[PDB]
């Protein structure tokens, strides 16, 4: 020198980022889906369908995963890994993507600024911050 | 009714004028027991060629792929009571397609009744039990001291309609299911093929005891046909009719056809022979007049 | 009161008296009140996170309509 409005969660917005559905080593990955978290615990899932139609319908969800939703962040192959303050949580989007919200604690405390590097050399090693500062 | 004086407020009790020139209505609309924030706004006159529809996103995301369709609806349907029965129609329709979407399961009828249920039967038979509370694995113990294992994937209203049951066995297991009945029923049913196949078991355990199976590798208690290896480069596999074990069961014999005609001359002439008392290793071991390799 | 099996969960270390030995921190006592217990349920939990989120949902349909 135009702008787009999408879906208005009605809460607050926290994280926006992506991840690759149906992974079936390299940084950057194309990514199938679109995901974004609120605060009180509102996520977003978006992807495309082409289904029942023979055209491209974008199928949406909207979660109400439990707890106030604190930080998150994504992992290699359909993860993201989301924070509450009991606990530290993940949530699996690799399977039409998937109906309920189901979900296990990794039994760490609440950790707030969650961040991932992905090895790929063993396992998945992420960096958190708790909230007590360490 | 025929006037929408009245007709209107049958059909949907929950949508009310704010204005005297009942132009702006607001409210909610009701299909499959959600009631859904909404609100229509006519001009001054009852017109639906241009007659802003506001709603919310929580239903915007349900109408996505239905948008143009609705707004079609907008301009061609006549009155607001006809659009709004159409507008009920499609979002019933819409989420019977995103039926895996809304469905979920009651929280004082289901996760407080499966629990009760579970102990009712004991802790000691649950093995597995999913996250989402859906599969539920339940072990059963025969007379002999063989472990049986069963699927139950359980629906959001449970004891209402047949929970969906994957059972190993090989006989079709024919579960008479109540609306009374639960799990205990089931595993009593269970218990009961388990042990109407006491003998079947019998038969079974001792081909995997002390024969050479092939390939139902760690066999599953479902295969009716067992692949018993004799001699090099042949084998039988036998069908075990599981409502009489000690019958007959139809089999054939698979490898290289210089060998195995003899095989079957003599299964064809020792047939008569077959006794239904003995053990089915008995019974072949004296038909085909051959001993069987253990673990070649 | 701290993390020193390293799993994130914090666990109470409990140190028994000195006339044990005179050497430092023998007869220790590590717990966790729950299953973590050194010395020298969860689908209920799901039920009960699910049926508060039923909860939640319910409060916000209430202040909706009465709006």
């Amino acid at each position: 020198t135009l702008v787009k409005i999408l879906h208005h969660l009605e809460e607050p917005v926290i994280f926006i980022g992506a991840l690759k559905t149906e992974p079936q080593p390299d940084e950057d990955v194309h990514c199938d889906c679109l995901v974004a978290f609120g605060h009180h615990g509102r996520m977003l899932a978006i992807k495309a369908s082409w289904d029942e139609s023979g055209k491209l319908v974008p199928e949406l969800r909207e979660y109400c995963l439990p707890g106030p939703v604190l930080c998150a962040a994504c992992g290699g192959g359909g993860r993201v890994y989301h924070s509450t303050p009991s606990d530290l949580c993940v949530v699996d989007l690799s399977r039409p993507e998937e109906g309920p919200g189901g979900l296990p604690p990794m039994l760490c405390p609440a950790s707030l600024n969650i961040c991932s590097v992905v090895s790929l050399s063993g396992g998945t090693k992420l960096l958190a911050l708790s909230a007590k500062g360490r | 009714m025929a006037v929408t004086e009245a007709s209107l407020l049958r059909q949907c009790p929950l949508l009310l004028p704010q204005n005297r020139s009942k132009t702006v209505y607001e409210g909610f609309i009701s299909a499959q027991g959600r009631d859904f924030h909404l609100r229509i706004v006519l001009p001054e006159d009852l017109q639906l060629k241009n007659a802003r529809l506001l709603c919310s996103w929580q239903l915007r995301t349900i109408l996505s792929g239905y948008h143009r369709i609705v707004q079609q609806r907008m301009q061609h349907s006549p009155d607001l009571m006809s659009f709004m029965m159409e507008l009920k129609m499609l979002l019933e329709v819409a989420l019977k397609n995103r039926q895996e979407l809304y469905a979920l399961p009651p929280p004082p009828q289901f996760y407080s009744s499966l629990i009760e249920e579970i102990g009712t039967l004991g802790w000691d038979k649950l093995v597995y039990a999913d996250t989402c509370f859906s599969t539920i694995k339940l072990k059963a113990e025969d007379a002999s001291g063989r472990e049986h294992l069963i699927t139950l994937k359980l629906k959001a209203k449970y004891p209402a309609e047949s929970p969906d049951y994957f059972v190993d066995f090989p006989v079709p297991f024919c579960a008479s299911w109540t609306p009374q009945s639960s799990l205990i029923s089931i595993y009593s049913q269970f218990l009961a093929a388990i042990e109407s196949l006491k003998a079947f078991w019998d038969v079974m355990d001792e081909i995997d005891e002390k024969t050479w199976v092939l390939e139902p590798e760690k066999p599953p208690r479902s295969a009716t046909a067992r692949r018993i290896a004799l001699g090099n480069n042949v084998s039988i596999n036998i069908e075990v009719d599981p409502r009489h074990p000690t019958m007959l069961p139809e089999c054939f014999f698979l490898g290289a056809d210089h060998v195995v005609k003899p095989l079957g001359i003599k299964l064809s002439r020792n047939i008569h022979l077959w006794d239904p008392e003995n053990s089915v290793l008995q019974n072949l071991k004296d038909v085909l007049e051959i001993d069987f390799p253990a673990r070649a | 009161i701290d993390d020193f099996i390293g799993s994130g969960t914090e666990q109470v270390l409990l140190l028994f008296k000195d006339s044990l030995n005179s050497d430092c921190l023998t007869s220790f006592k590590i717990t966790d009140l729950g299953k973590i217990n050194y010395s020298s349920v969860p689908p209920l939990e799901t039920g009960l996170k699910v049926c508060f989120s039923s909860f939640r949902e319910l409060r916000q349909h209430l202040l909706l309509k009465e709006k």
